[PDB]
């Protein structure tokens, strides 16, 4: 259970753009423990694969189920998945180039519908946790639209704009709050954006609701073009070029137990020399905390490099994500606090017994009481690899001290990639067995853990 | 106490930062994680458990693509075998409409031009200084908090955050002092180590201080005559002159983005016009329903006779107008007690040069006559340059300083908000003397019309003939017979525009294009071109944040001399969408229209329905920072059509999308500007804000219509009006300052007491 992921399949696409996977997505709508299976979506396909854990080192577990080619003219490299209001069958989002949506039947191979408004390329796709058949688009138009797949709204499926002066160039990333009603939006213009969405009508919208304010806006957290954003809970995680990092960090006074503001209630530029405002803040503080940073090196001047958190109810959170040089990173969440706990005991170990303890191996046949009949008794994690050295503690420091917001996190596991690979995308299975990391060359990565070989 | 123990002191006390730090990250991610949350919306079933593999084993005439797998173990990643390729067929789906032509931001409907704001340019399509900063002052919002719980840890004599912030601006006893300094460097040797970038001066972290950062915001507002102009300060100096807002889009925004609101104070403030409203009450009813001195005649507050001090002095020598009543209905008491106040109170004295009449222009028969192009510059707006109106005390001559005769290269003639009157100066306008049971004041007019050759649009007041007052009404708009005869010349203040619909353009090099709704026959007004009001500097700025520094950026020229640019980038209206073409059939005109400049244009074909309208665009968008550097339905068309929100597509023959206008987020923004103001108390501006709430909604250009929304207004807010005392003050300092003005009659003071006694009586349940 505190196992992270190994290599267990590649797989190269034919190019078709003569080319790299843009996005990865699970389908997360199938009852628990079904097979998980992904949609990988390049410039112009959606390769869509089951995948099945085998006794066989040799077997593929991967299988290629649909495969389809979106027949425009777009270029596409965005994705997100949805259901039929009617008939619950799995539809997929792809989005591109020309400004549209294009919604798909994937087990019948037919097109749902199209989604138009946009006045530019869509660079991220994102769909609410709470309600399966809302959309947000982030488009070079720099706004947000969100969108309806229910029936009361397919005369006019746009719901929302999120529109305004928040956002001034290409929006690179839209994500969802759990509870659907919060929106981060970033881009090329550095600014981070959360928007409080409105309730929409059960009924048809002759207009979408345009929002002209965001609740919280700052361009001051990182110093480049943010490409990607996401909660982890009501914490916040962004990365931005030039930087090697991603950032943790937390927007002041923000709790999602708190009522939803509405529209009014946000913040107005009222100062234009003022580069964070935000409806949430409580000598005057911070209107946001830098909390951690994920180091990441070798990005480059790459960007649209995109993580993925895993986070789901009694597994540890695990952070993934690819860098610009053949490298795939790992975080486990949990690891911070169990080194924290360790080194805790440790000091109050060595305090209570002039240095007499004795540090042990947890997960073996032992227990605390095994180690202290056996002679202060320190249970060490069975992770924690080599009183210790001093480039011991430094090494353990690196990966798992979380005391400087300026400091740099050591990846916990870091797996090299054969030949020359910038990952764009990163996505988990449901049960968190399965990690596909896409990218360049129409390449795929997939990590396992838990197999079964 | 030496600079290194403390200092050492501070080092030690430093060291709890970090591990608080890894408490709270340690302690968040913890809460986080075990507030993970349950997928959602599971299906009953897996909807791909009947999908097979679809490679193909050793099709016809189908696509097909490879793909090539290889297997991984160990912890290396090191692959079994060079790996195996298979081929799948590929469904080709197409989809099923087209993109909608391409575009930037969310164009969203202004009623109006809205004044834009200076912004700093910091996106473009030193550098090291802002890292720097930014890392300051992420570490300042650390450690502030950490600053006074350590003072308390060390208890040092004098070493107090009140005193620190005296040593700072740098009383404080003797050995105070000397901790002072021992204390601010040390925290500087301690947490401003020059080599770092990651670094605070404590001086950095004093100034976030609640008492000492106000000291540095700049959002500042501002005998029995000197309480009553200082008690209408606010009133004075914020109160718009054109549209009666106190937050509006009107006056001058400097460079800094300090706005000098277009007030009173811009013409001497309340005296000179409240001096000059005794002298002409000089040359020259009814019972309230609350125990009036009329049929009559608990200690009073010094804000309560302050109340009727301003009230009597606005209302001034008045023959059938009285504090009394009005100041009773705005206190608790009956008109008899403030009667009974005011004759124990027993609250300055009051004190025309012929000139020259001027040939070009005769102000008594409304009329241009002879070199009138030649003598003034009243009529070419891009020559013009924006002087607060006159309020010298003289002949508005170059020798009293009068800015309208002698401010420009030019004499302009004397406007509306000038103290000078007509009788006296003979530079006033007068209005135009057009009047007829057909239409008049048109362009190819017996004798012109004086108003369309000095290029501006009737005054609703000062044109009496035409009809102006009601066809500038803009709740006549739709009164196609009162339209059809009188004034022609008031378009934009009818605020109507001719049926359009957006669409693709018939250009092929155009995106988006605009197309008549309706029929339109030439002559007749088409559209207003709205947009954000900018200034030179932020045209360019707008430029490059742009990408424009091939032609992208189009901003309107509307005051060329006076630098003013209209923007329709991302507010305006539908004309933002009207194409370039040499010979087009409408055209732009800058017209003058209550003091406001504003652009209209009109039809010089006719156009018939779904034809796409086109103007030349001419050197109407100047390319700044290169200059610098030397039944109504949709009609049936060829070209797609789209609503102008939701960019679905419309079906020849529906309904023309008639959307109302969303201002609420303009709203908001004036609203959060007065809230700004340190210099407001919070009961000014709770009244402001709804004063202007109400009356922003209604986008007054002229005087003439002030007095029923005025009154509409009491109306609706009566009762939250006597609900709290403060209220009712700050709406008698509003009334007070139009009664100053002569913008306000006689006839609504007393109405408003009516209705506001009405509603302190049906209070009294
Ligand atoms: C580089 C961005 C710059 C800041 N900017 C600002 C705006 C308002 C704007 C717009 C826009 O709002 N237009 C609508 C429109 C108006 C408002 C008026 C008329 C008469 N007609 C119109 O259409 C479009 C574009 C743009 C980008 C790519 C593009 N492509 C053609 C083929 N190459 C690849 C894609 N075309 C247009 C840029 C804009
Ligand atoms: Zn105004
Ligand atoms: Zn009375
Ligand atoms: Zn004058
Ligand atoms: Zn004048
Ligand atoms: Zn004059
Ligand atoms: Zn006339
Ligand atoms: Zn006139
Ligand atoms: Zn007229």
């Amino acid at each position: 259970e505190w196992e992270l992921p190994r290599l267990r399949t590649s797989f190269i696409f034919q190019d078709d753009y003569k080319a790299e996977f843009f996005d990865v997505k699970f389908y997360p709508y199938s009852p628990p423990g079904a097979p998980p299976v992904f949609a990988a979506t390049s410039k112009k396909h959606a390769v869509i694969c089951r995948l099945t854990q085998t006794t066989d080192k040799d077997a593929n577990p991967c299988e290629i189920i649909q495969l389809i080619r979106d027949d425009g003219n777009e270029a596409n490299c965005a994705s997100c998945w949805s259901k039929d209001p009617i008939t619950d069958q799995p539809l997929l989002c792809i989005a591109g180039n020309e400004g549209n949506v294009k919604v798909y039947n994937v087990t019948e191979g037919k097109l749902y519908r199209t989604l138009v408004g946009h006045g530019g390329g869509i660079n991220d796709l994102a769909t609410s946790p709470a309600n399966p058949y809302i959309i947000a688009s982030a488009s070079d138009d720099t706004t947000i639209r969100i969108w309806s797949l229910a029936p009361e709204h397919e005369k006019q499926p746009c719901v929302c704009i999120l529109g305004g002066e928040g956002h001034s160039y290409d929006l690179l990333s839209v994500a969802f709050h759990d509870n659907g009603r919060y929106v981060l939006s970033a881009g090329h213009d550095q600014v981070i954006n959360l928007w409080a969405l409105p309730e929409f009508p059960n009924e048809h919208m002759e207009i979408p609701i345009v929002i002209y304010y965001p609740h919280f806006s700052s361009s001051e957290i990182h110093n480049n073009l943010v490409d990607c954003v996401a909660f982890y809970g009501d914490l916040i995680l962004s990365r931005a070029c030039h930087e090697d990092t991603i950032v943790l960090w937390r927007i002041e006074g923000f709790s999602s137990d708190d009522p939803i503001p509405g529209p009014l209630d946000a913040p107005t530029p009222t100062d234009m020399t003022k580069q964070t405002r935000s409806y949430f803040t409580p000598s005057r503080p911070a209107m946001f905390t830098r909390l951690a940073q994920f180091h990441t090196p070798d990005c480059g001047v790459q960007f649209f490099m995109r993580f993925r958190m895993y986070h789901v109810p009694g597994k540890h959170p695990i952070l993934a994500f690819a860098n610009a040089k053949s490298k795939t990173f790992f975080w486990d969440l949990a690891r911070f606090g169990e080194y924290a706990r360790f080194m805790a005991d440790l000091k109050e170990a060595q305090q209570s017994y002039n240095g007499r303890v004795v540090v042990v191996d947890q997960g073996q046949g032992i227990s605390l009481a095994q180690a202290q009949q056996v002679h202060g008794v320190v249970m060490k994690p069975a992770w924690l690899v080599p009183g210790f050295s001093r480039e011991t503690l430094q090494a353990w420091a690196d990966m798992y001290d979380l005391s400087n917001p300026v400091g740099l996190i050591k990846a916990h596991r870091s797996l090299a990639i054969d030949g020359a690979f910038v990952g764009r995308q990163v996505g988990w299975s449901p049960e968190g067995e399965w990690c596909v990391v896409v990218g360049n060359g129409n390449r795929a990565l997939i990590y396992q853990r838990w197999g079964k070989e | 106490w030496t600079v290194d123990k403390i200092a050492s002191a501070l080092s030690v006390l430093a060291e709890e930062v970090p591990q608080n730090h890894s408490r709270l990250v340690n302690f968040l991610l913890e809460e986080t994680e075990k507030r993970a949350p349950q997928p959602r919306h599971l299906s009953k079933t897996d909807p791909f458990a009947h999908m097979k593999s679809k490679a193909i084993d050793a099709p016809e005439g189908v696509p097909t693509m490879d793909v090539k797998f290889k297997q991984h173990s160990g912890e290396y990643g090191k692959s079994r075998n060079s790996g195996r390729r298979f081929q799948y067929p590929v469904v080709c789906i197409k989809p099923d409409r087209e993109p909608v032509p391409p575009y930037r931001f969310h164009h969203a409907e202004i009623r109006k031009n809205i004044l834009a704001l200076n912004s700093q340019l910091n996106f473009v399509p030193p550098r090291s200084q802002k890292i720097a900063k930014r890392a300051q002052a992420e570490y300042a919002a650390t450690l502030a908090p950490y600053l006074e719980p350590w003072l308390r840890k060390l208890n040092i004599e004098g070493c107090t955050k009140s005193n620190l912030i005296r040593f700072m601006a740098s009383d404080m006893s003797p050995q105070a002092v000397r901790n002072a300094s021992m204390f601010t460097e040390a925290w500087d040797r301690v947490f401003n180590d020059q080599s770092k970038l990651r670094r605070v001066a404590l001086r950095d972290i004093l100034m976030l201080d609640k008492n000492v950062e106000p000291i540095f915001d700049n959002k500042r507002a501002k005998a029995l005559m000197q309480k009553v102009i200082d008690a209408l300060g606010s009133y004075t100096t914020l109160g718009c002159l054109i549209c009666f807002s106190h937050d509006c889009e009107h006056g001058e925004i400097e460079r800094d983005n300090q706005k000098r609101c277009f007030s009173l104070e811009e013409i001497g403030g309340l005296m000179p016009s409240l001096r000059r409203k005794w002298a002409a009450q000089i040359e020259q009813h009814p019972p309230c329903r609350n125990e009036c001195y009329r049929i009559h005649g608990p200690p009073w507050s010094e804000n309560e006779v302050g109340t009727l001090e301003w009230m009597f002095a606005t209302i001034g020598y008045s023959q059938t107008l009285r504090p009394e009543c009005f100041v009773g209905a705005i206190l608790g008491r009956p008109c008899w007690d403030v009667h009974r106040k005011l004759q124990e109170l027993d609250l300055p004295p009051v004190e025309i040069p012929k000139q020259k009449s001027l040939p070009w222009y005769d102000r008594r028969k409304k009329q241009l006559m002879s070199d009138w192009a030649d003598a003034t510059i009243t009529h070419e707006h891009a020559v013009r340059e924006l002087f607060a109106p006159c309020h010298h005390d003289g002949p508005c001559t170059a020798a009293n300083g009068c800015p309208c005769a002698s401010a420009g290269t030019h004499p302009v003639l004397c406007e509306r908000f000038c103290l000078c009157t007509a009788e006296e100066c003979p530079l006033k306008f007068t209005g135009c003397a057009c009047h007829s049971s057909g239409k008049t004041c048109l362009q190819r007019q017996g004798r012109p019309c004086i108003c369309v050759q000095l290029n501006r649009e009737c005054d609703p007041t000062l044109c009496k003939g035409c009809g102006a007052r009601e066809r500038a009404d803009p709740e006549n708009a739709y009164d196609e017979v009162l339209h059809s005869t009188g004034c022609q010349n008031v378009a934009l203040q009818r605020g109507a525009a001719k049926a359009v619909v957006l669409g693709k353009s018939q250009l092929e090099a155009c995106g988006y294009g605009l197309f008549a709704a309706e029929d339109i026959e030439e002559g007749e007004f088409v559209i207003e071109y709205t947009g954000e009001l900018i200034s030179h500097d932020e045209g360019v700025r707008r430029e490059h944040r742009r990408g424009d520094v091939n032609k992208v950026s189009y901003l309107f020229t509307l005051l060329e001399q006076e630098g003013i640019w209209v923007d329709a980038a991302i507010y305006g209206n539908l004309s933002r969408y009207i194409n370039h073409a040499t010979d087009g059939n409408i055209m732009p005109k800058i017209m003058y229209v209550n003091h406001e400049w504003r652009i209209k244009f009109t039809a010089i074909k006719d156009i018939k329905a779904g034809e796409e309208l086109f103007f030349n665009y001419g050197d109407n968008f100047p390319n700044l920072t290169k200059k610098l550097v030397e039944p109504l339905l949709v009609p049936k068309t060829t070209q797609p059509l789209f609503d102008p929100l939701s960019k679905v597509q419309l079906l020849p023959g529906q309904p023309l999308p008639q959307h109302p206008i969303d201002d609420s987020w303009l709203l908001l923004k004036h609203r959060d500007n007065l809230q700004d103001f340190i210099d407001l108390r919070p009961e000014e501006k709770e009244f402001l804000q709804e004063w202007d709430a109400f009356i922003l909604r209604r986008h007054i250009s002229s005087e003439q219509y002030l007095p029923r929304y005025f009154l509409r207004f009491v109306r609706e807010k009566a009762d939250w009006l006597v609900s709290k005392r403060s209220r009712g003050e700050e709406f008698s300092k509003l009334v007070a300052t139009l009664l100053a003005r002569r913008v306000l009659p006689e006839r609504v003071v007393i109405e408003a007491t009516q209705v506001l006694n009405d509603a302190r009586g049906r209070l009294r349940e």
